[PDB]
């Protein structure tokens, strides 16, 4: 059934799961035409599936090559993500499968179900939580990555870093969704706040800097502090 | 015409014949129906006056034999049984005529209404869907489950009808996913009329014996294999023409014929939106979409 508060720590046993967010897979600016018209320029996007135990990040570059001659985009893109879930699958070891995955958009169900009926054991499930994966194009490492890309291509990261030998998965995915969902409120104040101090740098082989337990905390709480301040600013509260 | 005699009526009952009922009184004089037009199939049905639960029926053809209903005091019910000597059953028939112990099938003659909700429902294929095959005729009741519905319990006593599943492989083939699950054609015109069902006239029977089996018994799961292969055709982009048009009848005196009561458990919203108006379909049921608008609007 549906993840929520309640079923909010079965993340993190050790049933095999991963979420799928799609929400950057079509990407487009808007311009006007010569005549004056409005067009949409396509970018390279990408599906964002992530192993919320351990953090490793499958992140499948959508090249807008994809796109050439296609319409109905917003819907094909759907289709797409499933398609490549689904390889992605099928790639994996049989003991490295998920038992499970959860989409972040309900409109995901009926194209992964339809792609995973040679999986019949794969429990397809939604979400009610309203996860900041859509933000993990202001991750600097991860917006070169599929901005640079001349093809489709899979890039594996891990997106806790070296957290996990600190920490629990439970915290540290606490810290990844605080982190993007700063991002997605205020990007430039977040992005402020993680990089002021250049002392504090970001490991060739990481995403985020190589921040000390205690700096951990400093950074925590003024994410939240920027979060709570933008919500009284959007509401006037 | 034909006749199918009662032995009598030993309790309160509602007594069906096809699209027509009346009431019988406990011990009444009622020795059965006759007039029956030869030519169709027929149900008969039964809803006891102290049991408005569990209506049950039985449909058959007189073409397959000489019919009859005798009530059982062990299993408390009106079953139907078949006469093996002929001219035993022409002198029981003839006489309860003559005591005129019997109600006629009450045709109108300007009335097509039977025929068109029966057009393409055939005995056999009925027999198949309820297999009991000791017996020529077939009983169905209100609780009935259907295979599909088993699969998701006793097998002798489910309604065989054809698994139609939107999400399966039988319907998606492997590398035309999207393609398959928004355009059903493939899924419609290859594995169901080519594959199963042969032609439309074996598709649009069960389609047919499905609502009736719904109308008639509040059977939910006939209501639900109605649904779905409506629903098939109406997200198919590619039907001959010949079929679209004879849906469009088909559903018609459908809709025309069910209670207006019933217009809420019997017609699924989804899918009846889905076919008018959404689908590829949305402008060939011009007969269908204009009775759905005048006589229930509030479902759309």
């Amino acid at each position: 059934g549906a993840m929520n508060s309640s079923n909010y720590a079965e993340l993190f046993n050790n049933d095999i799961k991963l979420f799928v967010d799609d929400t950057n897979v079509y990407r487009v600016t808007v311009h006007k035409t010569f005549e004056g018209n409005v067009a949409t320029k396509a970018i390279n996007g990408c599906i964002f599936t992530l192993n919320p135990k351990t953090g490793h990040l499958f992140l499948k570059i959508i090249h807008t090559s994809v796109w050439a001659g296609q319409k109905r985009l917003s819907q094909l893109a759907k289709w797409k993500t499933a398609e490549e879930v689904s390889a992605l699958v099928r790639s994996l070891p049989k003991e490295e499968q998920p038992k499970q995955i959860i989409v972040t958009r309900k409109a995901m169900l009926d194209p992964l179900e339809v792609h995973m009926l040679d999986f019949p054991n794969i429990a397809i499930r939604p979400t009610e939580l309203r996860l900041p994966f859509s933000a993990a194009m202001s991750i600097d490492k991860l917006s070169d990555v599929v901005m640079k890309a001349t093809e489709p291509q899979m890039v594996l990261f891990n997106i806790y870093d070296d957290w996990l030998d600190r920490i629990s998965s439970y915290t540290a995915f606490s810290r990844l969704t605080l982190l993007l969902r700063a991002l997605k409120t205020n990007e430039e104040s977040a992005k402020m706040i993680l990089l002021s101090d250049p002392t504090i740098t970001i490991k060739s082989y990481h995403l985020w800097p190589s921040f000390t337990d205690e700096q951990w905390i400093t950074i925590e709480s003024q994410m939240r502090d920027l979060i709570l301040t933008e919500y009284g600013r959007k509401y006037n509260v | 015409m034909n006749t199918v005699p009662f032995t009598s009526a030993p309790i309160e009952v509602t007594i069906g014949i096809d699209q027509y009922s009346f009431n019988v009184k406990e011990n009444q004089p009622f020795h059965g129906i006759k007039d029956i037009p030869i030519g169709h199939v027929h149900v008969i049905h039964f809803q006891h006056a102290d049991n408005s639960s569990m209506r049950y029926g039985y449909w058959f053809d007189c073409r397959m034999g000489n019919f009859y209903i005798q009530y059982d005091p062990k299993d408390g019910l009106y079953k139907m049984m078949e006469e093996r000597d002929g001219a035993k059953f022409e002198n029981i028939v003839h006489n309860f005529k003559e005591r005129q112990m019997m109600v006629s099938y009450p045709k109108i003659d300007e009335d097509d209404t039977w025929y068109n909700l029966t057009e393409f429902v055939q005995m056999d294929k009925i027999r198949k869907i309820v297999r009991k095959d000791e017996n020529q005729f077939s009983y169905v009741d209100s609780s009935m489950t259907t295979v599909q519905e088993n699969e998701l319990s006793d097998p002798a006593h489910s309604l065989n009808y054809t698994v139609i599943n939107f999400k399966s492989r039988e319907a998606i083939r492997p590398g035309h996913e999207m393609e398959d699950f928004l355009d059903k054609s493939y899924y419609l015109n290859t594995v169901m009329l080519q594959g199963i069902f042969k032609n439309s006239s074996n598709y649009f029977g069960e389609l047919q014996f499905a609502f009736l089996n719904a109308m008639f018994f509040g059977n939910y799961g006939s209501s639900l294999q109605w649904h779905a292969m409506i629903e098939l055709i109406c997200s198919s982009a590619t039907v001959p023409k010949h079929m679209l048009d004879k849906l469009d009848e088909i559903l018609y005196y459908q809709i025309k014929t069910l209670p207006e009561q019933y217009s809420d458990i019997l017609l699924n919203e989804r899918v009846w939106n889905i076919c008018l108006y959404s689908s590829f379909q949305k402008n060939s049921l011009h007969n269908t979409e204009k009775i759905m608008e005048n006589k229930y609007p509030e479902l759309l």
